[PDB]
């Protein structure tokens, strides 16, 4: 019958790896680089759009950076359509928690459930895994500012600074060299932009090839603000850190 | 309004001696003030030296006996023709009866 | 629904998907359990290439299943979360119906049953995880340590190790663990657990996690400095 | 070859290889014989043991007071098919107060077997059955193959080396079909038939299995010391 | 290649090879025929006597559907039984909702659609039978033959199985000698004759003859098996005609 | 079963619950504890239909204990009360609803405050300085309306509780057999053995 | 690939034959039926010396009058044992009696072929089921993943089964006492085991009508091992 | 190469099973033609009964889908009858749900959608048939809509299907270049049937007897087929031209 | 029966490619050119009507479809796949938006629902991806005019102007030379007609070209009067004559 055409998406290789997870990770290694950096007073997410065109409408464009709620954002590396499926699931999950407990969802709890959904696709059902790696940036009143990543295996880990997509090996070396614990948000902004500048496969890093966002305590005391940067605001911060 | 029960009268009687037992019953079957039959047997040989009567609403009584007789047959099939002891029969009938706990067989049973 | 028999027999009588699940366990970071006279210590390796990691928030390798039992593992991290969640639910369910917390053997038997089930159900692959489950039964001071594997067999151990280079550290435990005289204290037990990992690890830094469990729901994870004190003591003692 | 992967595939010459492979398990099974007169129907079977410490596997299974069968091949598949028969015999008695005709039992087995030869995921049954019975039209003997084909016969045999017994019954037909009102002479004829399938091994007390059904004879099985009479 | 390993796959020339292989099972079977007459239909089949041990008259192949339809088939016998069971459900359901017994053209399409359904998926195999069937309804007599593809047409006469070529040639001569019509009684005799002629292509073992008929005048539009004297008379006519 | 009271003072929540269990014409038990510890700093008392009270309370206790293990963290009393209210609001439109009224007393260690929530069986939640379920509120609310102060100590809360229990013992038709009193504060939950 | 329910050209189910190969790799189990009871014994085979061998549980109670030993993929046995216990207890509930040993075995064997694309594969474990009932006395059965079960006077399964069965074929006779059977199980396990047999790497059990199913202490077995080396020394 | 066995894309973005289904369409070696008049729609198809044992009245590839809609099929009869039964069910259900007769173009779209699904879901094969639906629609007037195994459909002035379709197509093209209109300018369907037969004769280069054709006609509120006698009447009239 | 294809037919290859999506895009490459251009006061979408037979009536086959009163779509690739996406697109606009908020969805959210439908054909059991790329043009009160491209993978991008299909590489280059942020709708239409001529070798007129706009509200196309705040559809299909009138000024 149909058994003939089944690729068996959820089996081990003789070395004990999941082929489809490995191949999904190979797909992600060609996507635009996304970087996350955590400071004591905020978080930075910065991501490279994959070689754009001059006719693309950038201000209404969103391919890398998404809002999950008022306190949690994600940077995406992989198939955007796969990512949107997961993002909407995560948005609903956050709202269910708020409805149940009357408290905003703690960051790890949102991350765990999304990673469990990905894990499920590697173990049962015979469907292809999601070709997506996430960087989660968020705040809650237990751990403060937090960075996590998840990938198609549904494994997640926490970071002071991390990258996903293209050139993560080079990016991770550069982050390790310059990162320090007492670092502030404005220092992390410069670090993220400079790391992308050195690792990019493009001729030069310009405002039109970027998405940028911060999560800051910047407001009226003990309250957290998510700023997704408009194209002109990315252009300014590129001049202000001497990259263009 | 449909009432799924009736009453067919009749009286049954079981007595145990030292090395024997008897099960007796009248053969009249009735509804209200009418006689349906002057000879409608009510006590049955079910095999394995067991006799049974399920008295009251005769449709339920017949259904139960039928199910128990069938249970003796399958007891032989499933357990290499072992004889069904009277204590084992009694316990089996409890499950046949309690299985319809929320829509009972309207009978008083004696084996 | 997806129904395919992924775990099946091959001509030599082996189930390859279960054996390949074992290969995944071999690639996992090393884990070790040693039971003292009135304690159990679970030690875990953390990889050396993960700096810039935030240790405040990153998933710890030793998990409380209830207040008196812990679980560690080697293999796929994502797979282990599914086993830990089920174990946590079963432990609360056990307290709800029996009015008593699970024994360590009961909890182990539950997890291993779940592991076995996934080796002969349609449409699923086995777990790429082996576990060490340690703790104390309610109102009992005898320490317990069990091991489970992808196939679903489980058993009790005086001391055991799983994951990469476990052959080496099992070798060490087999010639340093005396059954007639188990580690008599918490200090002694931890030291033997750290000694065994220094055979395989690299640095006594954030590369070693240690969780101690004592009778009557007394479980605590050691800090870097406390663990580092043990490493310093062991280096100096090996100068002859 | 390229066409024997499953039951749902014809070969280029119109064969069903999984069904033919199921027929092969019947050929490896121990021999069993059936034959009938106008008053009685008889089964005889050679039972097989694992070694000298083991029991001899039972070949004969009762389906009702008036019907039963013997098997050759996968014994668990006989258990499944005889159970279905038992329920069908039982349904007929409970609902219609009617003893299931042997011919009807044959049709019901055929249709049940056939469903597993035309759908993906299934496999054919790996057992052959000889059904005997006595109903409103007298004695009957049926042969069932897991291809679905059921045949009514005076006598037959299935299992390894059954061609000897089959040849013998074909030569003896005119004589045994007339053994009426003499159950013992009909059985002796069946034991003669099965002896033509023996090579090296011979009939012993825990080797031989015999069953009979007839005019005033409920389906009954004889094993052990109850068959000594015929050795 | 590999276009023939799985049902419902089109080959590069638009064929379904699994259905063509199912036809091989049909061609391997015994000969069956149907003859249409003035007010009815006649069916006949060759039954190979494998061994003397087969009880004569007791392995009936021709099957009835409802009270007015006869069916016969060649190929895998169990597939035929499966198809007739489905036909009986279709006839009962029609009768239940519409009161009138199912007309023959209506019945033909019910079987046709069900046989065609088994050429649509790889999870089933095609039927390994060709079925000849018909009967009498409110519009008179109808005779049909249905292939493993699900294809069916109406017929003046029909044949299938191993001796189909001889039978077809023989049926065509019948239609020529008797152009204004054939009675139900000559049709019974002619069916015996044709099965006997068709049995030369299977001369190995000898055989048993089975005949059935539905006729307005002769059976009141009900399906009946030809038995006893009328069958013996048909056997004689056949014997006399071959020599 | 019958009476449950709660009062939040300066630094603690005091819960008092009657001890009688009464079936028909017989008092079956005079030492029943109508409470479950949900977490180290959260206590739930309950009253309502028989069987359902304890079944509901233990089901809640199991879920909060499951949460605590999974996150290695104690949910705030506000979060527990919202979870409990949702279960009751879910239940009121079930085939057979839980007929249970509860008081939840907790000390919020993050805010350093005691908190008292009253939730009826429909899922009607309110945060109050003092609360009660059933007929007990008809006698005790006016006492508490008079005497209660927000800066009261634990000892003052217990004396105010004595007035309430005395009024109930005087005017209530039923013999509820005294109360078990429990205090929830920063150090956890403890039982006042002499009341 | 191919279907899980495929017949080979010789008329055998591939998966069932392959599961029999996994059973050949199992540790040895021996059973011996006498008129005074049935003895069940097994090789424990701890894979490392730090494994606490009394946690190796290859002999199992099904009911007071029925015990069972296993060999092969022993994790597969747990759901079979669970079914057996439920079948024995359920029978007692429906019938106020003990269930026959053969009916219990048949119930376990009905699970065997319920695999396909039901469970995904056959069981990779064989059982020896020993017990007593009033109609047929003391009984030993060999339950296989083919769904077939044979009654035996004596039977060995697992890796040492070829050599052990040859030995049982000589030693078994209808008048064996229970004590003689115990010694005989120890002797034959001693022969086929790789390591030297002691009270920690082998285990005994039995079922008698009077006392039901018992797993022997290590001290009770230790005494029986000493008794056996003394028997062999005397000629 | 198992991309050739089910409806998934080949490396060149083709669906081979759909293409092979288009080839099954010609297996019967019948040619059909449809044209529109002022007040009617006519379809003609060749009829071939090679076997003398067949009842020729049951040999047909024209179907009465509803009282207003007719359908001619090019392809094997089993797939044709499958399509016909479904279309009958769809047309009747539409009338029940929406209270008016299902239009010809709307049925065509519906049947094309089912066919699209067979090109996208693996478990279903395409039907190896082309379906030409005709009617006189109460809104659109005379209508011809044709559906194929790719799930494609469109309306036609006139159309032709079968192995010798191109011969007929170019013949029809050359006629509408002369006339410069969308239809056959004629009152009676009889003369439109005569036009259709005339132009099939001239394009195929063959003569037809009354048993060589089958004819369907759609007029306002009914579609019907012609008997062999009605066709003979039509053939006679052509001969006198 | 039963659909027993409960497994994915699109899977990752060792290089990380999803083969079926790549092949679907190849089907789109071979399709007839379509394009869209955004102006200050409207949007235009256009494509060639590549008629299959001269006997076919090409106005019975629309490549440009109204999805909502202010949203339209065009495609390149497989037509039948497009036709069923339009059915589902029209329906999801009602079930997941209009029946909830009592108003039509904004362009980006309808595009998002179509995208989801297309993503699912790439992961769900027993299906292949859709062999089309869509251009979806629309207007809504709070976002103004917009133009989106949706691909077989489910990805979608906002464009100032773009082309898809056969001659898309040259057409995109042609559009980059001509586009600016001050274009009025009539200029955008004129550029749309110029761009499309480059890819049409045959006849080029109001009967071979299909063109639609999102522009001003058309109160004449509303069907009723009385409710002053209902002002009519912004979607409008240009007639054959309207296109011919603009080809003389070309
Ligand atoms: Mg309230
Ligand atoms: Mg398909």
């Amino acid at each position: 019958g149909s058994r003939r055409y089944d690729s068996r998406t959820t089996i081990f290789s003789p070395e004990g790896r999941l082929y489809q997870v490995e191949y999904a990770l190979e797909s992600i290694s060609h996507a635009g680089t996304a970087i996350g950096i955590m400071a004591s007073d905020g978080i930075v997410l910065a991501a490279e759009r994959k070689v754009t065109s001059t006719l693309l409408e950038q201000d209404t464009s969103t391919e890398k950076l998404y809002k999950l709620n008022d306190k949690i954002a994600v940077a995406v590396a992989g198939l955007t359509a796969d990512a949107e499926i997961l993002i909407n699931t995560a948005r609903i999950h956050a709202q269910n928690y708020l409805k149940t407990y009357n408290e905003d969802i703690p960051v790890e709890i949102l991350v765990r459930r999304l990673s469990d959904i990905k894990q499920g696709y590697t173990q049962h059902g015979g469907l292809r895994p999601f070709g997506v790696s996430f960087i989660y940036a968020g705040y809650d009143d237990r751990y403060g500012y937090q960075l996590y990543t998840s990938n198609p295996s549904g494994n997640y880990t926490g970071w002071k600074a991390i990258s996903v997509g293209a050139n993560t090996s080079a990016a991770q070396t550069l982050l390790q060299m310059d990162y320090k614990d007492d670092m502030k948000v404005d220092d992390a902004i410069e670090l993220a932009l400079k790391t992308l500048s050195k690792t990019t496969d493009s001729s030069a890093l310009t405002y039109d090839r970027l998405e940028f966002a911060t999560i800051r305590k910047g407001a009226n005391d003990g309250e957290v603000y998510q700023k997704i940067f408009k194209p002109q605001e990315i252009k300014d911060i590129l001049v202000k850190t001497g990259i263009t | 309004q449909f009432n799924p029960y009736g009453d067919n009268g009749g009286t049954i009687l079981g007595i145990a001696g030292e090395d024997f037992a008897v099960l007796a019953g009248d053969t009249r079957n009735i509804t209200d003030y009418s006689i349906n039959s002057r000879y409608e047997p009510k006590v049955f040989d079910c095999g394995d030296n067991i006799v049974m009567s399920a008295n009251g609403f005769a449709a339920d009584g017949d259904a139960l006996v039928k199910r128990f007789k069938n249970s003796v047959k399958w007891y032989h099939f499933d357990h290499n023709d072992k004889k069904l002891s009277i204590n084992s029969a009694a316990r089996n009938i409890q499950h046949l009866l309690y299985g319809k706990r929320f829509f009972p067989y309207y009978v008083h049973t004696i084996i | 629904g997806y129904d395919r028999a992924l775990s099946i027999f091959s001509p030599d009588g082996h189930i390859f998907q279960v054996e390949y699940a074992l290969e995944a366990v071999k690639r996992g970071t090393c884990a070790v359990g040693v039971k003292g006279k009135n304690c159990v210590v679970l030690g875990c390796e953390r990889r050396s290439t993960l700096k810039l990691q935030d240790t405040r928030i990153t998933p710890s390798k030793v998990s409380k299943i209830d207040s008196h039992v812990v679980l560690s593992f080697s293999g796929l991290n994502a797979d282990s979360r599914i086993l830990i969640e089920k174990a946590r639910v079963e432990a609360q369910s056990h307290r709800l119906t029996l009015e008593d917390p699970v024994t360590v053997e009961y909890l182990t038997r539950y997890v291993a049953g779940v592991q076995q089930r996934y080796t002969q159900s349609g449409g699923v692959r086995p777990f790429g995880v082996s576990t060490l489950i340690a703790g104390f039964d309610p109102r009992d001071d005898e320490p317990k340590l069990y091991q489970t594997e992808p196939s679903g067999i489980y058993s009790s151990w005086s001391a055991q190790t799983i994951g990469r280079n476990s052959k080496t550290v099992r070798e060490f435990l087999e010639k340093n663990y005396d059954r007639k005289e188990p580690p008599a204290t918490v200090e002694e037990c931890v030291k033997l657990t750290v000694r065994s990992l220094l055979e395989v690890v690299q640095t006594g830094a954030k590369n070693i996690e240690i969780t101690v469990v004592k009778p009557d729901s007394d479980i605590v994870a050691l800090s870097s400095e406390e663990i580092n004190q043990y490493v310093t003591q062991i280096e100096q003692e090996k100068q002859e | 070859n390229n066409y024997d992967g499953d039951t749902v595939t014809f070969s280029p010459t119109g064969r069903l290889f999984q069904v033919e492979y199921a027929l092969e398990a019947i050929k490896q099974g121990s021999v069993t014989v059936g034959l009938r007169s106008n008053t009685h129907a008889v089964l005889v079977a050679l039972k097989r043991n694992a070694d000298e410490l083991s029991s001899y596997q039972k070949k004969i299974i009762k389906c009702d007071e008036h019907m039963g069968l013997s098997l050759a091949g996968l014994a668990p598949d006989a258990r499944v098919l005889s159970n279905y028969l038992r329920q069908q015999c039982n349904y007929s008695s409970l609902v219609f107060n009617r003893k299931l005709a042997v011919e009807r039992a044959g049709h019901l087995l055929c249709d049940k077997a056939q469903k597993n030869t035309q759908s993906y995921g299934g496999r054919p049954y790996g057992v052959g059955l000889l059904i005997i019975g006595y109903d409103k039209s007298g004695a009957h003997l049926l042969e069932f193959q897991p291809s679905g084909n059921v045949t009514e016969l005076y006598g037959t045999a299935i299992g390894a080396r059954s061609q000897g017994a089959k040849t013998y019954l074909e030569r003896t037909l005119d004589t045994f079909i007339k053994i009426d009102g003499n159950p013992d002479e009909l059985i002796k004829a069946g034991v003669e038939a099965i002896s033509q399938s023996l090579r090296d091994e011979s009939l012993t007390v825990d080797n031989l299995s015999i069953a009979i059904v007839g005019k005033d004879t409920p389906f009954t099985i004889y094993d052990g010391e109850a068959v000594a009479k015929y050795i | 290649t590999g276009y023939d390993l799985s049902n419902s796959v089109f080959s590069p020339d638009g064929r379904n090879f699994q259905v063509e292989y199912a036809v091989k099972a049909v061609e391997n079977g015994t000969t069956s025929i149907g003859i249409k007459c003035n007010d009815g239909v006649v069916f006949a089949v060759e039954k190979l006597i494998t061994s003397k041990l087969l009880v004569p008259q007791k392995n009936v192949k021709i099957q009835v559907v409802d009270r007015h339809i006869g069916c016969v088939y060649s190929g895998l016998i169990p597939d035929g039984r499966h198809l007739v069971n489905r036909g009986r459900e279709e006839a009962a359901s029609f009768k239940k909702l519409y009161k009138t017994p199912i007309p023959i053209p209506a019945f033909a399409d019910r079987l046709g659609q069900y046989v065609q359904a088994h050429t649509l998926y790889n999870s089933v195999r095609p039927f390994g039978v060709s079925t000849i069937f018909g009967g009498v309804d409110k519009n008179g007599a109808h005779l049909y033959m249905l292939e493993p593809s699900g294809s069916y047409w109406g017929y003046k006469g029909a044949a299938t199985g191993k001796g189909r070529q001889s039978a077809k040639a023989e049926l065509e001569k019948l239609v020529d000698h008797h152009p204004e019509g054939l009675s139900a009684r000559e049709a019974v005799k002619q069916a015996a004759k044709i099965i006997y002629l068709a049995h030369e292509d299977n001369k190995e073992k000898d055989f048993e003859l089975e005949i059935s008929w539905c006729s307005l005048s002769e059976t009141n539009g009900l399906h009946k098996f030809v038995k006893g004297d009328l069958l013996q008379e048909a056997i004689d006519f056949a014997q006399k005609e071959i020599n | 079963m019958d009476i449950i009271l709660g009062i939040r003072v300066q630094d603690s929540v005091i819960l008092a619950s009657s001890k009688a269990v009464t079936r028909g014409i017989s008092v079956l038990k005079d030492s029943d504890d109508k409470t479950r510890q949900l977490s180290p700093h959260t206590l739930m008392s309950f009253a309502g239909e028989a069987g359902d009270t304890v079944q509901f309370a233990e089901y809640i206790q199991a879920n909060i204990q499951l949460y605590s293990i999974r996150e290695d963290y104690e949910l705030s009393p506000q979060a527990v009360s919202s979870f409990v209210r949702q279960e009751l609001a879910k239940s009121i439109r079930s085939r057979r609803p839980y007929q249970v009224n509860v008081l939840i007393g907790g000390y919020d260690k993050k805010k350093n405050k005691p908190e008292l929530y009253q939730i009826d069986y429909l899922g009607t939640k309110v945060e109050l300085p003092y609360g009660a379920h059933g007929y007990s509120g008809f006698y005790t609310f006016s006492l508490l309306d008079h005497h209660y102060r927000p800066d009261m100590t634990t000892e003052e809360g217990l004396d105010l509780l004595k007035l309430c229990v005395q009024e109930l013992e005087k005017r209530m038709p039923m013999d509820f057999k005294g109360v078990i009193v429990k205090i929830v504060d920063k150090d956890g939950i403890r039982q006042v053995d002499d009341f | 690939d191919r279907g899980v329910s495929t017949f080979s050209p010789e008329g055998r189910l591939f998966q069932v034959e392959y599961s029999l190969e996994a059973i050949k790799l199992g540790s040895t189990a021996i059973g011996i039926a006498t008129k005074e009871g049935v003895v069940l014994g097994v090789e424990k085979r701890a894979t490392s010396p730090l494994l606490e061998s009394d946690s190796i549980e290859k002999i199992v109670e099904i009911d007071r009058h029925i015990g069972c030993a296993m060999s092969g993929l022993t994790a597969d046995a747990r759901s079979m044992i669970e079914h057996a216990r439920t079948a024995a207890v359920t029978h007692n509930l429906y019938y106020d009696e003990d269930i026959n040993v053969e009916s219990l075995t048949q119930s376990v064997c009905d699970l065997a072929l319920r695999f396909g694309e039901l469970m995904s594969r056959p069981f990779g474990v064989a059982l020896l089921i020993a017990g007593h009932d009033a109609d047929d006395g003391y009984q030993l059965f060999h339950a296989e993943p083919s769904g077939t079960f044979y009654r035996y006077n004596a039977k060995a399964i697992g890796s040492g089964s070829e050599g052990a069965q040859a030995e049982l074929l000589n030693e078994w006779h209808s008048s064996l006492t229970l004590k003689e059977a115990e010694l005989l199980v120890l002797k034959i396990l001693k022969q086929v085991m790789e390591e030297k047999l002691d009270e920690n790497n082998a285990q005994l059990s039995c079922i008698t009508k009077q006392d039901g199913f018992k797993i022997y202490d290590n001290e009770k077995t230790a005494e029986l091992i000493k008794e056996l080396k003394e028997k062999e020394a005397a000629e | 190469g198992y991309d050739r066995h089910i409806t998934i894309f080949s490396p060149e973005g083709r669906l081979y099973q759909v293409e092979y289904a288009f080839k099954a369409t010609n297996q019967t070696n019948i040619n059909s033609l449809a044209v529109r008049g002022k007040d009617c729609t006519v379809v003609i198809s060749q009829k071939k009964v090679p076997d003398k044992l067949l009842d020729p009245t049951t040999v047909s590839y024209i179907f009465c889908i509803s009282r207003t809609i007719g359908m001619v099929v090019n392809g094997p009869i089993p797939d044709a009858r499958n399509a016909a039964l479904r279309a009958k069910a769809e047309a009747a259900e539409f009338r029940y749900k929406y209270g008016y007769d299902m239009p010809c173009d709307v049925l065509a779209k519906r049947m094309a959608n089912l066919s699209q699904i067979y090109t996208q879901r693996a478990y279903m094969r395409p039907l190896g048939v082309i379906l030409t639906f005709v009617s006189v629609d109460e809104e659109l007037g005379p209508s011809i809509y044709k559906t194929d195994p790719a799930g494609y459909y469109v309306g036609y002035k006139a159309t032709a299907t079968g192995p010798k379709q191109q011969e007929i197509t170019t013949n029809l093209e050359n006629h509408f270049k002369k006339s410069k209109i969308d239809h056959i300018n004629e009152e009676s369907w009889e003369k439109v049937v005569e036009f259709a037969i005339t132009h099939m004769i001239d394009a195929l280069g063959t003569e037809f007897s009354k048993n060589d054709l089958e004819v369907g006609v759609a007029t306002k509120d009914k579609f019907f087929t012609l008997s062999a006698e009605n066709i003979e009447e039509r053939l006679v009239a052509i001969a006198e031209q | 029966m039963t659909d027993r294809y409960s497994f994915s037919l699109t899977t990752f290859s060792p290089s990380g490619k999803l083969g079926q999506i790549d092949y679907a895009l190849t089907a789109v490459k071979q399709g007839v050119t379509s394009l869209g251009i955004k102006a200050t006061n409207g949007v235009v979408i256009a494509t060639e009507k590549k008629s299959s037979s001269p006997l076919a009536m090409s106005e019975t086959l629309s490549k440009v479809s109204l999805l909502t009163p202010d949203i339209g779509a065009v495609y390149s690739g497989m037509g039948p796949d497009y036709r069923v996406l339009v059915d589902k697109s029209r329906k999801v606009a009602h079930t997941s938006y209009k029946r909830i908020y009592g108003e039509y969805p904004p362009t980006k959210l309808l595009v998002s629902e179509v995208a989801k439908i297309m993503q699912e054909a790439t992961q769900s059991g027993g299906v292949r991806p859709f062999g089309v790329s869509l251009l979806i043009a629309g207007h809504d009160e709070f976002n103004g005019f917009s133009l989106y491209q949706v691909d077989p993978s489910g990805s979608y991008f906002p464009w100032k102007a773009t082309a898809i299909g056969k001659g898309s590489v040259a057409a995109k280059t042609f559009l980059e030379k001509r586009w600016n942020d001050e274009l009025e709708l009539e200029d955008a239409i004129h550029i749309a007609l110029l761009t499309l001529k480059e890819s049409v070798e045959g006849e080029f007129n109001g009967d071979t070209i299909e063109l639609a706009i999102i522009g001003d509200e058309n109160p004449d196309l509303l069907g009723y009067t009385g409710i002053p705040t209902d002002k009519g559809p912004r979607f409008r299909k240009l007639t054959s004559q309207e296109i011919n009138d603009r080809l003389e000024a070309l």
